[PDB]
Formats: structure tokens, sequence, C-alpha cells
């Protein structure tokens, strides 16, 4: 609700249509406006429960209402909302196999790839049928942790336990599993503007950036960034020219295109990891300067705000300071993924057992 | 399966940009203009200009700076463009044909990277060494000016100063040194570098940074023998160069902001200056002489030549000749004089050139002829607004000087007269309210009248303002169809803005009534949370108060609709009946909106375009008086208009300067299959489309059966362009997309920039070609190529010519098909 200067909307609209002021302002006016209706998201629409913990989250990319999200004991789900057909499921071995990384399938929307504790990179249908095996450890105790796509490319990339990265074709011609790290791959990403570079993070205190065609030569890499603590993830934006980065203790960072080494600002938050918990994945938001997150308290943390609850955070890319803050009870578990839509109307949340839905307000005639 | 045709019928008006050197000639003193797609070069004369040319280039022009190597004998020209195209182009002329030749070109665009806030800048160093580029925050892109680079590759050098205010090469430097200022958390600073090609990177300027006026906003660099950089801002102007250090703080300079400047003198000795308000001042530099022979700048004096237009850009030419380039008004010639007139300006104008721009409203009426349309467009910006009538028999258009803003229009047959809504601004007095600047329409009127609908005080508040805050005062305005003669102004309410008009027949009444949509502005509300649905009657030369609704937001447009009223308001669509006792009631509401900015109708279909969420086709549902919810654009796309083709075609347009068209998905099988409009057509035409209507200005040919074209939308745009869509079978499509390919395989363009790439759907999220779309200007480009090279573009090129059997095509058929298609604007 608190906001700094700016006014005049429909002024600047106008001038838009005039073409005095240039579009970036009103985007930032906007900016503020969608921030400014968040603050009205507080009455909590949905709730959903299934069997064992949620570990990772993924949109339908073309549809509003369905998500595909999968769990601690290999158990997906996908679920429609204002549908009420009872949503699809699929089980699996429900202890070890937890699956940890999940994005659609650009082409097929009905199928999805996924990374698991048991060693198989699969891709298979929300039927049940597998439709093939990626990958595969061939020795337990060693898994995967990671993985991604990109359609304009044609390129599949997922990460392991030990420091080994994989990167295939939709249809096989495996030519990778070169050592990256020495250590687990915590995320992995493709950047979207561009096609042939890549981002990967891991527990190591350093986050990497790739030429996934120039170099072969294992650790010939382009260019390594430290850090004082690992990192749970490392996500593109969707523009391209942001990279964010999040940390294990209490740290998010920003880097530019300009001088990946060297940081453009920190953007400091509480996601203190913890063993049983699901690992904490700071997010953007596809078309605004936004980053959307879910907050640990630790009473040792120099807190900005006097009140400190299990509250989802919410600031602006470029300064560096918040803007809105959701919360719920009823859900007072801890939300440890949050993902908008890449639609931008609709917000999901992964809690302990629990998936919620956190879209706006429903009016009254 | 959606297949269109988009043609320009009356190209860009609006002034980008303009630059005086000497381009043809060595002896010749030539213009160049930049039209946003546009460049036109004109030879000076004593009097004023003679046209040499005129071209378009694929590309919208961003730069454009003329400059001359050592060794050369003439002046070069270097373009950059939007999508990153550089390139320096040489004038060769031989007999009667003029070409211009491609010296240099490159794709200077990073593989990553956000647009800067202030946009694009690119300089020319004075010795031309290199080109200095600013797209990107924390990069200075350099194009090292060496003959072998034919590619004109780059390098970057970081930019520590993330927020660049502006920035130009310096002159009188013995290496390249630039001069920037720049904004950080401490304020507004100068700075410089100097440039090493060697090292590719910034070393030690020759003068340390300086703290500058919170405002500063440009630099110019100031040639010898003064050299060094005059730093203009809003409250203040300064001169740096070492250790030498002059301010002047001038009264009258506080009214508008300088926004444009330009060189009078080679040695710099004097410049002029444009406002935001028009007003043109003349900068006079004093010298001071030295015993070593230099001459350094003793002080600086302003003198108020006069008003013009709003001023993008100036450039003074010769004999106290300048011409004044706008965007927002007419451009112009005027001459300068010594000594002023009776009123003490030293300002006279010459020569007006037309400006349609910006087109943010406009509607067709058969003024004089039934069947034979004319355009009535809401034209230009404040003091400089009109209304522009255009009409067939190439154009002749008429100006209705308004001197404040309109918003929208919309004919009223029954009464012989247009409703525009009109924005003017005021400033407070000096004891009481606020006061116009000047006279205009609405303070023109043959009559006139006040509010009295105190609905809008509910829990008013005094806010403190500061002295002098402008504000918008809004009124609608009834025009005479014949005379453009104002016959009415109703003044609406302090600090409610006018957004939507439309004039229409409700219920069951004969009675026809103008009905406004406004809101309340406060400065401190992210979006409206009041506004009024308000119905007038016209009759015996004013409004009369009919009617009143009161709503919680503004109101974003209206449409008649089967005799009802629906509106849509911030993220709400409501249905309102119009009653026996002339009261709005509703009948029912729709909810799942962000921002619902514009309205289209036809049938019971309706198109909503969002803010941010493309567009959406709901259907009222007469059978049980509710909507249902038919299909949504599932892309997100920034909307600036929308427009219905026909029951199966939806138009859209986005803040990147791309067209979209969008159909039901005919393959589905399911209900969630079927609401998923696809983007089957894609376009990027390089303007900023506000407005669709329907009509046509060609005449109709009543019973035309068999003409390639179905359906007739005209748009307008920011920059004065006005374009037409229309609707094309499948066979047609393939033949005049066959036709583009050939003909691109001909056409020289200009820098060696791909039409495709040219045309190609861009978004700083997704780049894509075109599709579904026909570049009518590129088809209408065929018949000014030779004809060798027109029987080269239909060479073993197949062609049904009317209803038959496919035959190979001749040059002739070719120039009958796009004769044919040029009649239709």
């Amino acid at each position: 609700q608190i906001l700094p200067p700016c006014r005049s909307i429909v002024r600047t609209l106008h001038q838009h249509k005039l073409g005095r002021a240039s579009w970036p302002s009103v985007q930032q006016g906007l900016q503020q406006s969608f921030l400014h209706t968040l603050d009205s998201y507080r009455i909590l629409q949905k709730a959903a429960p299934f069997d064992r913990r949620a570990t990772s989250l993924a949109w339908h990319p073309t549809h509003p209402s369905t998500v595909a999200v999968g769990s601690k004991g290999g158990d997906i789900m996908l679920w429609n909302f204002g549908i009420k057909d009872k949503p699809t499921f699929i089980k699996g071995i429900g202890a070890g196999g937890s699956i940890t990384g999940l994005k659609f399938n650009p082409l097929n929307t009905n199928q999805f790839y996924a990374s698991s504790m048991e060693g198989t990179t699969r891709l298979q249908d929300f039927k049940g049928n597998i439709l093939r095996v990626f990958a595969s450890s061939d020795t337990i105790n060693i898994w995967f942790c990671s993985l991604d796509v990109s359609a304009s490319s044609r390129m599949v990339v997922t990460g392991d336990n030990v420091g080994n990265v994989i990167l295939l074709n939709m249809d096989g011609k495996e030519l990778w599993n070169l050592r990256m790290h020495k250590k687990k791959v915590t995320h992995v990403a493709l950047n979207p503007c561009c096609d042939w570079f890549l981002a990967t993070a891991s527990v190591d205190q350093t986050v990497k950036i790739w030429d996934l065609r120039q170099v072969r030569g294992k650790a010939s890499f382009l260019y390594s960034l430290p850090h004082r603590h690992p990192v749970n993830a490392a996500c593109f934006s969707p523009d391209g020219a942001r990279l964010l980065t999040t940390d294990q203790k209490s740290e998010i960072r920003v880097y530019s295109a300009s001088q990946w080494d060297c940081p453009l600002g920190l953007i400091p938050h509480p996601h203190r990891h913890f063993q049983h918990l699901t690992p904490i994945k700071a997010a953007w938001h596809p078309r605004y300067n936004l980053i959307v997150v879910g907050r640990y308290p630790d009473p040792n943390f120099k807190s900005c705000t006097p009140y400190e609850l299990r509250t989802i955070d919410v600031f602006d890319g470029n300064s560096g300071k918040m803007m809105c803050q959701l919360y719920d009870p009823e859900s007072s578990g801890i939300s440890s993924l949050n993902e908008f839509n890449p639609m931008g109307d609709t917000l999901a949340s992964a809690m302990g057992y629990h998936i919620l839905i956190w879209s706006q307000e429903e009016a009254r005639t | 399966m959606s297949y269109n045709y988009v043609v320009t019928a009356q190209k860009p008006t609006a002034v980008n940009g303009c630059v005086t050197g000497h381009f043809t000639s060595a002896e010749d003193l030539n213009l160049l203009i930049a039209k946003n797609t546009r460049l036109e070069i004109y030879v000076v004369t004593a009097e004023g200009l003679r046209p040499v040319k005129e071209v378009g280039m694929y590309g919208k022009i961003a730069v454009m700076e003329l400059f001359r190597p050592k060794g050369e004998s003439k002046d070069l020209l270097f373009i950059l463009t939007a999508k990153y195209n550089a390139c320096i182009l040489e004038y060769k002329q031989s007999g009667e044909s003029i070409d211009i030749i491609t010296r240099a070109h490159g794709n200077v665009q990073d593989r990553i990277g956000r647009p800067s806030e202030t946009g694009i800048i690119g300089i020319i160093d004075p010795e031309c060494r290199m080109i200095g580029l600013r797209l990107y925050d924390g990069l200075f892109k350099v194009i090292p000016l060496d003959r072998d680079n034919k590619e004109l590759k780059a390098f970057n050098i970081r930019l520590e100063e993330l927020h660049v205010i502006d920035v130009k090469f310096l002159y009188g430097c013995q290496a390249p040194t630039i001069c920037f200022v720049y904004q950080d958390p401490q304020g507004r600073h100068v700075k410089t570098y100097e440039v090493s090609l060697r090292e590719k990177e910034f070393n030690k300027g020759p003068w340390k940074q300086e703290n500058v006026e919170a405002e500063a906003s440009m630099v110019i660099a100031v040639p010898e023998p003064f050299g060094g950089a005059i730093i203009i801002g809003q409250e203040s102007i300064t001169y740096h160069n070492g250790d030498k250090y002059l301010a002047i703080a001038p009264p009258i300079i506080k009214q508008s902001t300088i926004v444009c400047h330009n060189r009078v003198d080679p040695n710099g000795s004097r410049y002029l200056l444009g406002d935001m308000e028009g007003r043109l001042f003349m900068l006079l530099l004093e010298k001071e002489e030295q015993m070593d022979g230099t001459v350094t700048l003793k002080d600086l004096r302003v003198e108020l030549l006069g008003e013009t237009s709003i001023a993008e850009c100036l450039t003074y030419l010769d004999n106290g000749v300048v011409f004044v380039g706008s965007r927002l008004g007419d451009s112009q010639l005027v001459k300068l004089n010594v000594d002023s007139n009776e009123q003490g300006s030293y300002v006279v104008a010459m020569e007006t050139f037309t400006n349609l721009g910006p087109i943010v409203d406009m509607c067709v009426v058969d003024l004089e002829r039934q069947g034979q349309g004319q355009l009535v467009t809401c034209s230009g910006a404040f003091k400089e607004g009109s209304l522009r009538i255009i009409r067939n028999g190439k154009l002749h258009i008429r100006t209705v000087p308004l001197y404040e803003s309109p918003r929208k229009i919309c004919y009223q047959e029954v009464s012989q007269c247009f409703g525009v809504l009109s924005s003017r601004i005021e400033v407070q007095d000096t004891s009481g309210g606020t006061t116009a600047l000047r006279p205009s329409a609405s303070t023109q009127a043959l009559s006139s009248s006040v509010s009295s609908s105190k609905l809008f005080s509910s829990s008013t508040a005094p806010h403190e303002t500061s002295f002098g805050e402008e504000v918008e005062v809004h009124n609608l305005l009834i025009i005479d169809q014949h005379t453009f003669e104002v016959l009415h102004a109703h003044q609406f309410l302090q600090n409610e803005y006018a957004l939507s008009l439309v004039s229409c027949k409700l219920g069951k009444d004969p009675n026809t009534y103008f009905i406004v949509g406004t809101a309340m502005v406060y400065p401190e509300e992210a979006e409206p949370k009041q506004g009024r649905i308000v119905v007038f009657q016209y009759s015996d030369g004013k409004l009369q108060t009919v009617a009143e609704k009161e709503v919680k937001g503004a109101v974003y447009s209206m449409v008649e609709f089967n005799g009802k009223l629906l509106a849509s308001i911030n993220s709400t669509v409501r249905l309102y009946e119009w009653t026996t006792e002339k009261e709005l009631r509703t009948e029912c509401n729709h909810y799942n909106n962000i921002m619902a900015l514009y309205l289209k109708t036809k049938g019971d279909f309706i198109l909503v375009g969002d803010l941010m969420r493309s567009v959406l086709l709901l259907a009222y549902k007469p059978m049980e008086g509710n909507f249902e919810e038919i299909a949504r654009d599932f892309n997100p796309n920034w909307m600036s208009a929308v427009e219905i083709l026909d029951d199966d075609n939806f138009l859209g347009a986005e803040n990147a300067f791309n067209l979209f068209v969008c159909q039901k998905d005919s393959a589905a099988t399911t209900d969630e299959e079927r609401q998923h409009l696809q983007e089957v057509g894609l376009f990027h035409l390089g303007e900023f489309v506000n407005v669709f209507c329907h009509g046509s200005l060609v005449m109709q040919n009543l019973g035309e059966t068999s003409t390639p074209t179905q359906g007739s939308v005209l748009f307008g745009t920011v920059n004065g362009m006005i374009g037409l869509v229309t609707s094309l079978s499948e066979s047609w499509y393939n033949l005049l997309l066959d036709m583009q390919n050939r003909l691109n395989k001909v056409i020289k363009s200009v820098g060696k920039i791909e039409h495709s790439f040219w045309r190609s759907f861009h978004t700083e999220r997704k780049t894509e070609p075109a599709t579904g779309f026909i570049d009518g200007d590129l088809i209408e480009s065929f018949l000014d190529i030779s004809r060798p090279k027109m029987q080269e573009v239909v060479a073993n090129l197949q062609y049904d010519d009317g209803s038959g059997m496919k035959r190979e095509a001749t040059a002739d058929d070719l120039i009958k098909v796009v004769e044919e298609l040029t009649r239709i604007h």
C-alpha cells in the first residue's frame, strides 16, 4: 500500500497516446498499480492438499488456471481451477523418489520433464505413460537435482548432486556430462532472448555463467561469480538482461549483462535453509521488474520491518526495497515456493503438504 | 486463416529530427528531416526550401547526423535505427538519377540488454575518429571510424554511471573526449572521459567532475575558440571548461523547459533555444580576448525572440531563416529580423508544414455527399491543437485550430454538429482560482455553461498547492459541421478529466443524447476511485443535463448496444438500461479484468482491450441477461487499441509497434480449447496505434463485386500517419506473399537492411517473423521500379488472371493488380 512518488495515470496514458512521455515511465506507474491491486489479493482464494510434501512447481504456460506440481514422494498432480472435475493424479514410490525439478513441455502440454531422486531424468505424460528416460545414475545414492528445457534451441539440461551437468537434444544425442562443480547443483537455467549461454548454481558458494556451445574443456568456463554462502537458485529474467540469484543464509543479488562479475545490487532477505523444509527459490515477475520471495524468519537477522511473521515479501528489482507483503491466516504454513503465472493474473504457492492460489478480489455488484 | 492487407494512405507528417550540413555537394547547403520512417532532403534557399528527395528506410530513424571524414570531398551520413541497425551512407547523383549508396552497414544490437530510460543517444566526434552510442545503462558503444569498418564493428566500454542524462563528444580535444551529465543518489553531476581505442577503455578526462543543477538536462559541446561545454537545466544555465566556470539564472526561462537547441554561428557565438511552450530564444556569447590570441567566453545573455510551434528540433539555415521541426504541431519556416515589431517579437512566420499528429481519435462522416466519406480527426496537442478534416479529390486538408487538446469525437446527425472532448492548461492566478494562458475554443464559444452536480465532493480535503501548478481543464465543445464554429462549450468539474464520449439513442426514447464518462483526479491515487456517466441533450445551442450516474471508478469506454449502454470501469464491465424516467439502471456485470481500456462491438459480441492482458472476447447473452466468457487472448500484450474485423477476426495493437490478428480455434473439440484465441497474424507496423475506426475515403462503387479486399478499417497514429487495414482471401494472400519475397529480392534497401527483419515481429521478450499480413507499402513500391526489373519480379511466376486457369504472369498484369489496389485509399 505504502508507495513512493508517482501520480497522474490517465495523464501519462494520454501523453503516451501523444508520444510525449516514453513507455517505460508508464510501465513504472503500472508496476506500481499492479502492486497496489496486489495489496487487495488478501482474500486467499483457494487451497489444495494431497499426500507427501510438495517439492517442485510449474505453470502451464499457455493456460492460466492449470498448474503442475511434484511431491517429495514422486507424486505428481495436475490441477485446473473452476473445473471441479477431481484433478489429475499420479503416484510414485512415496519415500525416496522425490521429484525436484519440473518444467512443462512447450510442445505437448500434457507431457512434462522431471528429475528424480530415484536417479531417472524422465519425460512422462500426466496419464502415466513414461515417454522416455533421458539419463540415469546406474548407482544409487547418486541422483539428479536440476532440470530445464528450451524450445528455440531445442535443448534439455539437467544437474546432479556431485558436480556434473548433462545436455541432450529432444531425441537423445548426448554430447555432454562433463563436470562443472565439485558438489550439488541446485538450479540451472537458459536465456530466453539468446539461446546459447547458460547459468548454473551450486552448493560451492559459486554461481557460474556458461557458453553451452563454446566450452568443452572441463572448466574452461566463461564466468564465475563468488558468494558468501551456497545458492539455491539462479534464474534468468524473461528479458534476459538481469540475472537473479538467491543464497541459503540471507541474500539476493542482481547481476547485469555489464560485467557479470561485479554486482549491481544486493537484496538482503532471510530465507534460511533447512533439511526437512523445501528449498527456497526466489522468482521474477515475467513482465515487470518485481521479485517475489517467501520469508523464513531468523531472530538474529537485522529486520528492517518491525513486524516479522511468516510472510510472502515482494520487491522492486532495480531499486532494492520492498513494495508489498502477502499474508493470509488459515495458511500459516511457510510458502517455500512461489511462482506467478506467465499469464500475469494468478499466483501459486507451495507450502508443506499444501498448494495455494492467491488470485485477486471478487467484487460485489 | 485470417489474411489481411495493410497500406499507408497518408505518410507520417510529424518531424522526429532535423539537421543541416553539406550532404549533396560541398557547395550545397542541405537540410535533412526525419519523420519516423521517411527522410526528406531539401536545398536551402534565401526564400525557403527546394525539395530534392524523399526516401523511406526499412527502419525508424533514431539518429541522423552529418559528418565529413578526412579525405572525403563531401559529408557522409550516419543513421541508427531502433532495432540497432547502424549505417553510413553517401550521396550519389548522376544526371537526373539520385541514389544513396551503402558505404557501411552493420547490426550493433547486443545479445542482451535493457533499453535505457532516456532512450537511444547517438553522437559523432567532431574529428570523425569514432561514433558513440548510448543504448543500455552501464555501457558505451564505440564504432571506430576506420575506412575498413564496413561492417561497423564496435566495442563496449563500461560506464560506471548507470543513469545518464545526456552526453556529447567534446570539441578541441587532442584525443576523443566525451562529456556527459548523469544522475545518482547524490544528485545530477557532469563528468568527462577520454576514449582510448587501443585500450578499448575510458581514461581520465581533462577536468574534474562537478555537481550541477538537480534538473540539468542537456549538454552542448562548444567548439573552438571557446571550447568546453554548456549545460542547460530547468532553472540554471552553466558553462564549464577546465578552470573556466560561468553560470546564469535568467528568470524568463522558468515558465517552460528548454527541450531543444541549435548552433547559429559555426564558431558557437549564438544559439537558438526552444521550450515546451514553443517559445524561441536567442542565446548570445560574449567574447573575452587574451594576450595569447585565444578567445574565451566572457558572459552569456538570452533575449526572447518570439513564439513558434512547440519544437522537437531547430536548425538555423542561413540569412536569418530558421527551420522549426515539430512533432506536436505544424513544422515551420520562420524569418529572423534584427529589430522587433510593435509587440516586441522578432519572429515572423514564412511557411507552415502540415502535421496530422498526434491522431488521438477520428470519425468518418458523409458531410457533403452521400457515400463520399470525409475524415474528421482530433489532431494536435496543447495550444497547437486542432481538428483536421481530410477528403479525397491527392487529398485536401482543412485545418480548424482549437488552441487546446482534443481527446474524442463523434458525430450527431440529427443536430448537424460534432461533439468533441477537449482540454486546456490553466495556472494559478494572483488571488483566486486558475486562469488560462490564452483564448481557445472552450473559452471562445458562442455559449457557455457551468456544472452544478455536487456528487463529486465526498470527503473533500484541502491540499496545499505551490505557486503556479498547471492544471488540465476539460470541456465538451459543440462544433458546426459546415463552418466549424464553436457552437457551445460545457466546462466539466475542476480536477475532473473527461475520457470517453458517445452520441447515441437509448431505449425507446427517440431523442439523441451526448454521453460522457469522467474521473475525479487527485495526484496521489494509483487508480481512480470515482467517476460519472453524464447524459446531455443538445437543443437551442446548449447542453441540458438530462441524467447522471455516479460510479466508483474511471469510465474508460462506452458504446451503444442494442438500445443499451455498455461501459467499462476499471476492472468491471457494467450494462445499463435507459429508463422511462431517464436514468441508467444496471442489468448485469462482469468482473474478470485487470484494466479495461478499449471496447468495440459487433452484434452481441464485445472485444475488450486490456492495459496489459492483450484482448478478450465476451458475449452478451440475451436470454439470461448476463455475460458468458467466450474466449481470451492468453498472450500478454500491452494494448493501445483493438478492432473487430468481423465476427471471426479480431485486431490488436501493442506498445512495440506491432499489430496482431486473433481468431477462435476452429479445430477445438472442448470448451477449454474453444476458449483460446490463437494469434494467427502478426506484423511490425513501426507506429503507435491509438485508434481504429470503420469507414473509407475512396468512393464506393456500390455493388463492386470481385475486388481483392474485404472490409475497410482506417487507423490513425501519433506521427500523423494514416493507414488502412482490410481482409483478404487465401489465394490473394498467397499471391501477394510470393510477390513480397520476389520484390524483396529486387528492392535496394538503404543500409542493406533486410525487409523481413524490418517487418519482423519484435519485442524485448520475443522476435518472430511476420505472418498473416501483407505490407501494402511494399506492394505499392512495385510501381516505381524500372520495367525490366518489373519483368524480373514476375519472372517464373504462375498467375491466375481473373477466374480461369493459371498462366505465366506479365509485368502489365501486376501493374494492373497494384494499380487496382492503389484505388482503395
